[PDB]
């Protein structure tokens, strides 16, 4: 797995490749690792599919009883929901989440949440097995307050290289948008980003 | 040390033309050890027949809870379980033991009352069902058994024809693992009779 | 006389404590009226803020429970609080288990098998709320489903609850009459909000202000309620034909 | 927040009598009548759609419920009671039943199921008995075609054919004049329109009665009970 | 009859009469108010000394609640003690999971839930106490009243106890005069006149005020308590408006 | 609290009876007349059927006689559910010594659990007893043939000829004047039937108001067999002892 | 039981005249990644106390919000708050030594090192350690893992015994203090140049400083 | 075992093959893999035989009493959810591998669930022994919004790959055909091995076997 979110101008853009592998074999191709737990909260997914699967629909229904009580809940409110269960249940379970989301008072945020279940918020975030190939080229590149087009082509380079060197990593590149205008989803496929 | 081979012995079960039959060997022991040859792994619940192979205190843990079962069945149904009824019974009563189970391999043998149609079934010792029209078998013997059944079986065979099929598939299977036969059993049911027959074969 | 105290029976066949539960119901003193359009349904209600120094954007029987889900309560706030907060948290739960938004109907037929249980076991009383709840199913389409102290529940093709709801009850009856629908034939919901207003109008015989309303309506996939400023476009409308 | 009911709300008094089961009764009396016959070759169950208002859709409101595929349950008295009955006897179908016999139960035992549990509110802390008298039809492969009813106290008896609620004993009497050990299911429905009828005020059509029977299967096997049709009801009033 | 004997039992009215037993209770007690400024809320209540020998300012009534919280309370005083307790474990879990310090309406519903609880069964009392209170959340500020009944709303302005006829004309006198709202300095003033011509219905006993506040540019949205000069600047002008 | 709405029913009175007991027997002094009668070769048990309508249907209907195990039946006098719990109960316990013993559980010993947790409701629990008489009528190879009885005391008896339910007073005196040690079955069924047919309040005794049975070792090779009559038997039987 | 994922190092310490100093790098590594570069380590609890902890960041994140909730819990009825009975570093400590202790006890610990510096109600010096073991002591200077083999040696000549605590100025701690995080910088390989130092003194209260640098760098010598 | 599912345009095609193993020896030559759900939704099953009975058996039983609850068919989603949290709840220990498909009010889906609790929501999928084989015939001939009998076809062809060149799977291949208008439920679709046919008769002939005693006993 190769997945990244990363704060710009507008908002805060989630980055994933689509490969899940069971040993070598990709068992599925096109999985769709960034999952909804909120209108625009939204997080990526590394670890075991089993564990990830369960604490996001477990977030999505604490975040659907928050709402129907106290209204849309914060960025920061998601990360602590999803850090809650993984540090608590820290022995049972393999997840590496990325937590990102877009209130309009806070802009963009990123939460990440590594297999401890500690809580780091970034400017951006990198994680799975094919972010190791990309600490250079992320530290290099990133650059605070970049636009749309800047963040898109910042997330496409680097997963494309995580992409090329994890094996574990592949398929094709599947982006969430999050600003004020709404929820846009990009998809990017190998004959586009392999020749970058 | 396998719970399923200490005590050994086997059991088969075939249908035939408005029959079925179901055999097993007499055999209990402590591995090496020969203990028992009157140890017969054949029950029954009304019409329906129940073989069981495997440890023998389960063996004889189970023939008493589906004694205890089919009895309240009766009871409250007023009428006898039938085969295909009695099948489900035994896959649910193993199943809920999953993490646990019953070291066992049962089989089930009868001829459905109403209907009048032969019935066999065997089960893994957590309870899926192997349900085969030609012949079921289970034990420490029951790759020899798999192999005498599908050489000398053929379908709609008449009642003593049966006999003769089931019981050389049986000796011949059994006469070739230590852990079982020291004496044999087949029975022969029909709608409304049912033979008992012991088997003569070398007590070693 | 201990059978008027706790939910046993009455040597009549009568639960007197269901009976009572039924006329807490009334002690607000507040009307609700619900309608269905073809894509929509809506539900207004009385909004009375007796007190100056109440913040009357607080004062509401109107609930949100899910995102499809609205339901309006006719009695005490209290009990219609513990009702809201349990149909919010029945309708996560709901999501949750079988992974599809809960319906209308069976979060109604839910909590109306809750209100059962009260009548039945002796340590607990009823509420003394009747639930009205709305939606847009994505099967059914636009639903009225009702629930009351007795445990009673059943869809409708429009409803009123309240003190004066016989009045309501057969000026919608009547209107159903000639129109020979189950419905308000009607595109926008903004109309169909327009028609329970002036049919409360016409059967309470009270002229209403912004502040004496309120309003929810249900669309497909949102349910909401509106502003004093979104009602008074409404009464507006109105007003001028 | 205890619940300190532990003990009985029925007692026997001095009589003999148990109050509650008797109020239950009476509550299951001031209930809209509902009856059930049975023909040779199937049941039928049948209740007025008692309208609370107009602007209701009853339609929504099932009074025949399917308990399971051959079985079908009707009720006079109080309806919040029935469907917390009807849930529970759906769900014994399978717990009890056929999650460990792989099949369906059959009406005798499901009957008995159900009537253990209104017993255990007879008997149990803090509760009242049910409100309600239960006619269960069903069919099965050993026993045919029958018809039970089942009421507060939990006692239930089989019947060729019989009805509760409001206008029983009136019922009763002209069921009992025209039943026979002949009867087809068509007779049997046509003896529940105009027994039904005596009883009924005001409307009564497809939409203001409901009706459902046991008979052949409708396409392992297909299902027994079927509920009868708005169309389908009308269709025999003219026959009538 | 015998509907008021026992709690969680509806009278052929529909109403539950243990609770509104629990009313005169509360009405029994002394006088509490809060006041809704324009970026918080004020506290106040009347301590009645009882003898010269209660010590100043030790008795404290008045109680917060996570950090941002206020609540003050008429009535039996354990009662409210209770549900202050009650109501900190509430504020306490909701911020373990969420991380955001409890809203001011979801803390609301949390006490309402509890005390509505204690209709329900006639194994517990209802609460004898009216409890005001509110703070400073990411919506601003709110001011709430909770009854016996579960019963709450929220308020521009509120009173309860045995004063509250007194306090609640004072209280709608300021909602009318400045509708453009009040500061929160002004509104510790002002609750201290309000305590102090609420007296008038405790006046054979003298009295010791008491007052807190949250306010967004006065307490940095934190609930503090009135202390030293600028309570003395408030007894000061609550005693000049009295003569 | 909850005190105020407890009826308490497992006190005694000022006389030391327990109240609810005693009105328990009145309960099952209203239901129909039960009779058991044990004879040298076997045991009858005969049942009154309640209220009936030609419409009830009568061969598919269990009110009075249940049966336990193959050895061991019962008759009902009370509340037909009430006893369908116990019923099952016992049922359970029969199966349970089965399982552990590998033989058939001895009459008395079905007899006293049973009535032990009639007992049980009556010292503990504050719930009311279950409205239920039975007669056990059964076999073992300790004591053969057994007839007993239990009442929502909890208290059990045994008896060579015995009624419950309805005018037990004269049934028993019935009972009593033509009952002799050295009967048969055949005689038993006889006075049973005799006897329910003085003592019922129905104007004519009809086999659609009865239910029957007899627990024979009359069989092929001396092995207990139960027989619940069928509606056409009972028809028979009433006929062949000229009652009908 | 578990195994500590993303974790801190070295938390040095020591008392001189008038208080203590503490001192903690920036840094969350994830084994040999140096994963996290802005992660604060000194956690300050009212204005008499900071908690240095080192060892598993979860586990530190969670003792920061217990800390926290403590400091809610001590305001609650108490009028004296903000001053007779505000929190103690005495108080503090046992508090978390205690949850240490019963903790390891089932057999779940939280996977930390833990020094509590403060200044008490009457002008004393606080310094103490706990462990994941509850293993608890006192002493001049202090400091977790890596720091007790490199930083100790250093520290432990500033003040030796107690008698040097009065002769030692906030300045030689200080320095001594930022001296020895150059040498840990230097040696230890899970460390980072950025880290945050706390002086909590009688006179001038709780001084927090951050950004700070680890500077003088001796490397010219590897050229040869 | 090869099952395998794939989404066509009117709907959901399922395939199984009828091998059941104990070992290496074949116990049943035409045993039914693919299971009932729901009047529209069916479940192929891999894995431990009775875990995967068993747990299609419960959320089957579960879905009908949900659905006569909601006087509305059941959907896929909630299949899906309550087959998942279950395994999931079980840690692996009930080794169910099941290819769940079927047609809602929301149109054709189909998924894969795995023994820990992982789903994933995919156009066409394969499981058991003999996915490799299957997917193979997938990845080579896939393509969306295909026509039944060309589904039909690919479907076939992927588990008759499963059928020859896994050993672990055999016999005879199962379709189920799932759309809004029916629910083709074929077994057997197709016969790909004829049954050995044996040259000899070994049967005995009447007396040829020895015994000791008999009894006869009528019923
Ligand atoms: C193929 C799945 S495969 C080769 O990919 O693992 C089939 C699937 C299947 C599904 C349903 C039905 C009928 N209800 C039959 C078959 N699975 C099997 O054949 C099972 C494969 C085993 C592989 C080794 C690990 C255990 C699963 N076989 C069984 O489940 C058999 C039951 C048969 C009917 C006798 N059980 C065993 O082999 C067991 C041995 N020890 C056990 C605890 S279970
Ligand atoms: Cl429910
Ligand atoms: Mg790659
Ligand atoms: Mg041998
Ligand atoms: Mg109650």
């Amino acid at each position: 797995t190769s997945i990244m979110a990363v704060t710009f101008k507008d908002g805060v853009i989630l980055g994933a490749d689509s490969r899940t592998t069971t040993g070598a074999y990709i068992a599925n191709r096109v999985t769709d690792k960034l999952t909804r737990v909120h209108d625009k909260i939204w997080c990526c997914r590394s670890g075991s599919a089993a564990d990830t699967q369960a604490i996001a629909d477990i977030v999505q229904y604490h975040l659907e009883l928050y709402t129907s009580q106290y209204g849309t809940p914060s960025t920061e409110t998601a990360a602590s929901v999803f850090k809650e269960l993984c540090y608590e249940n820290k022995d049972n379970l393999t997840a590496g989440i990325i937590v990102a989301g877009y209130d309009d008072k806070n802009k963009g945020e990123v939460y990440t949440i590594p297999l401890g279940g500690s809580v780091h918020k970034l400017p951006y975030a990198i994680a799975g097995s094919g972010s190791t190939f990309i600490y250079g080229y992320c530290d290099k590149n990133f650059r605070e307050n970049m636009s749309k087009e800047e963040t898109v082509d910042f997330i496409k380079h680097s997963l494309s290289q995580a992409i090329k060197w994890d094996g574990s990593s592949g398929g094709v590149i599947r982006m969430v948008v999050l600003t004020a205008a709404g929820v846009e989803r990009l998809i990017f496929y190998p004959d586009e980003y392999e020749q970058l | 040390s396998d719970p399923s081979s200490i005590n050994g012995g086997i059991v088969v079960a075939m249908t035939g033309k408005d029959c079925v039959a179901i055999a097993c060997d007499l055999r209990l022991g402590s591995q090496s050890l020969g203990v028992s040859n009157k140890f017969e792994k054949i029950f029954h619940y009304g019409h329906v027949f129940l073989g069981i192979t495997g440890l023998a205190t389960d063996v004889t843990t189970l023939n008493e809870m589906f004694r205890y079962k089919t009895n309240l069945y009766k009871l409250k149904e007023e009428r006898a379980i039938e085969p295909e009824t009695f099948t489900q019974l035994v896959s649910s009563s193993l199943y809920e033991r999953r993490f646990g189970p019953y070291f066992v391999g049962p089989v089930v043998a009868g001829i459905n009352s109403k209907s009048g149609k032969p019935f066999i079934a065997g089960f893994d010792l957590i309870g899926c069902i192997d349900e085969a029209k030609d012949f079921i078998v289970s034990g420490t013997a029951s790759d020899q058994l798999f192999g005498m059944c599908e050489s000398l079986y053929e379908p709609n065979l008449e009642p003593e024809d049966l006999f003769e099929t089931i019981s050389q598939a049986l000796l011949n299977a059994a006469d070739r693992d230590a852990l079982s036969g020291w004496g044999a059993v087949v029975y022969i049911i029909k709608k409304d009779e049912v033979v008992k027959r012991y088997l003569k074969m070398r007590q070693d | 006389g201990y059978d008027r105290h706790i939910t046993i029976f009455s040597p009549e066949g009568r639960l007197y404590q269901v009976e009572y539960a039924f006329k807490a119901t009334n002690q607000t003193n507040i009307n609700s009226l619900a309608v269905r359009g073809k894509d929509c349904t809506v539900v207004i209600s009385q909004k009375k803020v007796p007190d100056k120094l109440l913040d009357p954007t607080t004062v509401s029987y109107i609930f949100c429970i899910s995102r499809t889900i609205g339901m309006v309560v006719n009695g005490p706030i209290p009990d219609a609080r513990n009702a809201a907060l349990r149909a919010k948290a029945e309708a996560a739960e709901f999501r949750y288990k079988y992974g599809y938004d809960m319906p209308c109907d069976v979060l109604a037929k839910r909590m109306a098998n809750l209100s059962q249980i009260y009548t039945q076991r002796a340590y607990m009383r009823p509420l003394g709320v009747i639930l009205t709840f709305v939606s847009v199913d994505e099967e059914l389409g636009p639903s009225i489903y009702k629930t009351d102290p007795a445990g009673y529940y059943v869809g409708y093709k429009a409803t009123a609850t309240g003190p004066k709801q016989q009045e309501i009850t057969t000026n919608l009856e009547n209107h159903f009459k000639k129109s020979k629908i189950d419905h308000i034939n009607e595109e926008s919901w903004e109309k169909v909000v327009e028609f329970a207003i002036t049919h409360m109008i016409d059967a309470l015989g009270t002229e209403f202000s912004k502040n004496d309303l309120e309003v929810g309506v249900a669309t497909k996939d949102k349910f909401f309620t509106l502003s004093a400023e979104n009602i008074e476009e409404r009464l507006v409308a109105i007003a001028e034909q | 927040m205890t619940d300190r009911y532990s003990f009985s709300l029925t007692t026997f008094s001095p009589s003999g009598k148990l109050g509650q089961i008797d109020y239950a009764l009476t509550a299951v009396k001031q209930g809209v009548t509902s009856l059930g016959i049975k023909a040779t070759n199937g049941v039928v169950i049948a209740t007025e759609k008692k309208s609370s208002s107009p602007l209701a859709m009853s339609e929504t409101l099932s009074k025949v419920s399917l308990l399971t595929p051959d079985i079908g349950a009707v009720y006079s008295g109080m309806g919040p009671d029935y469907r917390v009955l009807v849930d529970k006897s759906r769900k014994v179908a399978h717990t009890s039943y056929k999650r460990i016999y792989g099949e369906y139960p059959p009406t005798k035992l499901l009957v008995s199921e159900v009537a253990k549990i209104m017993q255990e509110a007879t008997q149990s802390g803090g509760v009242r008995p049910f409100g309600v008298s239960l006619l269960i039809a069903g069919h099965d492969e050993f026993n045919g075609f029958s018809l039970y009813q089942v009421d507060p106290s939990g006692s239930y008896f089989p019947w060729k054919a019989t009805a509760i609620g409001k206008g029983s004993v009136a019922a009763k009497t002209f069921l009992e004049k025209r039943w026979n050990d002949e009867l087809e299911l068509e007779d049997a429905i046509h003896i529940a329109l105009l027994t039904l009828k005596e009883s009924v005020e005001g409307e009564f059509n497809g939409d203001t009665i409901e009706l459902a029977i046991i008979g052949d299967e409708n396409p392992d096997k297909g299902p027994r009970f079927r509920k009868l049709t708005s169309q389908e009801i009308n269709d025999r009033l003219e026959a009538l | 009859t015998g509907y008021d004997l026992s709690n969680s039992v509806f009278s052929p009215d529909g109403r539950n009469f243990q609770v509104e037993y629990a009313v005169k209770a509360v009405e029994n007690g002394t006088t509490s108010i809060g006041i809704k400024c324009n970026d918080g809320v004020v506290f106040a209540v009347e301590k009645l000394i009882t003898s010269k020998l209660l010590v100043p300012q030790k008795n404290v009534k008045i109680q917060v609640v996570d950090r941002h919280i206020g609540c003050v309370y008429s009535g039996l005083i354990p009662d409210g003690r209770h549900l202050v307790n009650r109501g900190r474990e509430e504020a306490a879990s909701f911020k373990k999971l969420y991380k955001t310090p409890i809203p001011i309406p979801a803390f609301a519903d949390r006490l309402g839930q509890y005390v509505q609880a204690h209709t329900l069964y006639n194994s517990v009392r209802p609460f004898g106490v009216s409890t005001i209170f509110g703070g400073v959340d990411k919506n601003g500020a709110h001011l709430y009243m909770l009854e016996p009944s579960g019963s709450y709303w929220g308020y521009k302005g509120a009173a309860t106890g045995k004063g509250r006829q007194s306090a609640k004309a004072e209280l709608e006198k300021l909602v009318d005069h400045h509708p453009e709202g009040l500061s929160a300095r002004e509104a510790v003033k002002q609750a201290a006149k309000i305590i102090y011509l609420a007296h008038e219905d405790n006046k054979e006993k003298d009295f010791e005020l008491e007052i807190s506040w949250c306010s967004l540019s006065e307490t940095n949205g934190l609930h503090k308590f009135v202390k030293g000069d600028l309570l003395q600047e408030a007894i000061d002008f609550a005693q000049k408006e009295i003569n | 609290g909850s005190r105020r709405y407890d009826s308490r029913t497992t006190i005694f009175s000022p006389e030391g009876r327990l109240y609810q007991v005693e009105y328990a027997l009145e309960s099952i002094s209203h239901a129909g007349t039960a009779i058991g009668i044990m004879a040298s070769d076997g045991i009858v048990l005969a049942a009154e059927r309640k209220v009936t309508s030609t419409l009830l249907e009568q061969d598919t209907s269990t009110e009075k006689l249940y049966k336990l195990n193959d050895k061991i039946a019962v008759a009902v006098a009370g509340l037909t559910a009430d006893a369908e719990i116990l019923i099952n109960t016992a049922r359970i316990h029969a199966q349970n010594y089965l399982k552990t013993y590998n033989e058939d559980i001895p009459v008395e010993i079905l007899v006293r659990r049973l009535s032990d947790i009639k007992q049980g409701y009556t010292q503990h629990g504050g719930l009311r007893p279950f409205g239920v008489s039975f007669i056990y009528a059964g076999y073992d190879d300790r004591y053969g043939y057994q007839l007993y009885t239990s009442n929502p005391s909890g208290n059990y008896t045994g008896w060579k000829a015995i009624s419950v339910g309805a005018n037990t007073s004269a049934a028993q005196t019935l009972l009593q004047m033509d009952y002799k040690d050295d009967m048969k079955v055949d005689d038993a069924i006889e006075l049973a039937l005799k006897t329910l047919s003085k003592t019922t309040d129905s104007s004519a005794l009809t086999y659609d108001r009865l239910e029957f049975a007899t627990i024979r070792k009359g069989a092929n090779d001396g092995e207990v067999y139960q027989k619940i009559f069928k509606p056409q038997e009972i028809k028979d039987i009433l006929v062949k002892t000229g009652i009908t | 039981t578990q195994q500590p994922i993303v974790t801190g190092t070295s938390v040095i310490s020591m008392k001189y005249d008038n208080g203590v100093i503490i001192a903690a790098d920036n840094l969350g590594s994830y084994g040999s990644l140096l994963r996290f570069n802005g992660v604060e380590r000194l956690i300050p609890v009212g204005d008499n106390t900071v908690v240095g902890i080192s060892g598993d960041i979860s586990d530190m994140q969670h003792i920061e919000r217990l800390l926290k909730d403590l400091v809610t819990e001590n305001a609650y009825d108490n009028p004296l708050a903000d001053a007779e009975e505000a929190l103690e570093p005495s108080y503090i400590f046992e508090y978390l030594a205690t949850v240490m202790y019963q903790r390891r006890s089932k057999m779940n610990p939280l996977w930390n090192a833990i020094i509590v510096a403060g200044v008490q109600s009457n002008g004393d010096q606080f310094l103490r350690y706990v462990n994941l073991l509850g293993v608890t002591y006192s002493s001049p200077t202090l400091a977790t893992g890596f720091g007790a083999h490199m930083a100790n040696p250093l520290l432990r000549k500033v003040v030796d015994r107690e008698s040097d605590i009065p002769k030692t100025t906030v300045q030689v701690a200080e320095e001594a203090i930022v001296n020895a995080m150059r040498v840990l910088y230097y040696r230890d390989a899970r460390s980072s140049r950025n880290f945050s130092l706390a002086i909590i003194d009688k006179n001038t209260g709780l001084t927090f400083k951050k950004n700070l640098q680890v500077e003088n760098m001796k490397w010219d010598f590897a050229k040869d | 075992t090869t099952i395998a599912g794939v989404v066509y345009k009117d709907g959901i095609v399922l395939g199984a093959d009828t091998r059941a193993t104990e070992g290496m020896v074949v116990a049943d030559k035409n045993c039914s893999k693919i299971h009932f759900i729901s009047p529209n939704i069916y479940c192929c099953g891999a894995g431990t035989a009775a875990d995967t009975d068993m747990t299609t058996q419960l959320i089957s039983s579960n879905l009908e009493l949900h659905s006569l609850s909601t006087g509305r068919l059941p959907r896929v989603v909630t299949a899906n959810r309550m087959l998942k949290q279950m395994l999931f709840r079980y840690q692996g220990y009930i080794g169910a591998a099941l290819v769940l498909g079927g047609v809602d009010v929301t149109g054709p889906h189909l998924y894969s669930i795995y023994p820990h609790g992982s789903t994933d929501k995919l156009p066409y999928v394969t499981m058991g022994s003999g996915s490799l084989a299957a997917m193979a015939v997938f990845e080579d001939k896939f393509r969306p919004d295909m026509e039944e009998e060309e589904a039909k076809n690919l479907v076939s062809e992927a588990i008759a790959a499963g059928i020859f060149n896994d050993l672990g799977s055999g016999g005879n291949i199962d379709l189920c055909v799932i759309s809004k208008n029916k629910l083709d439920f074929l077994r057997p679709y197709t016969v790909p091995n004829k049954k050995g046919t044996r040259l000899g008769r070994y049967r005995c002939e009447k007396g040829t076997t020895a015994v000791l005693t008999e009894k006869i006993t009528p019923l």
